[PDB]
């Protein structure tokens, strides 16, 4: 197992994935939402495409 | 059938046929301005009212 744990192949590599959402559920420890703009920007966003025009 | 729609990205046109929302706000004000001036006066005068005799031969 010498190999493969000293060196890596060419080619074969690992690239980063970056992305932003929201996370729902929480007990009351979310965003305030008044210091944090995009945070309700993002959810009228996602009600807007869902059907519903806040 | 739409294709993948995003949910949390800001509703942006991205193909042909999309709509957009332009507010035309247009205030353009330009001036220019430009003066030149030149005087010149010269008044010269001499007069022998009484004229000495050893002098008015000249």
């Amino acid at each position: 197992e010498r190999i493969r744990d000293l060196t890596s192949v060419q080619g074969v590599r690992e690239n980063s994935l970056i992305g932003y959402g929201l996370v729902v559920g929480l007990d009351g420890t979310g965003d305030q939402t008044t210091q944090t703009p995009f945070t309700t920007q993002t959810l009228n966003n996602m009600l807007s495409q869902l059907g519903i025009t806040v | 059938n739409y294709g993948y729609q995003p949910l949390f990205e800001d509703r942006r046109p991205r193909n042909i046929g999309d709509t957009l929302t332009i507010v035309l706000q247009e205030n353009v004000s330009a001036s220019k301005s430009s003066s030149a001036n030149a005087s010149r006066d010269g008044k010269t005068s001499f007069g022998f009212d009484t004229v000495p005799r050893y002098l008015q031969g000249l």
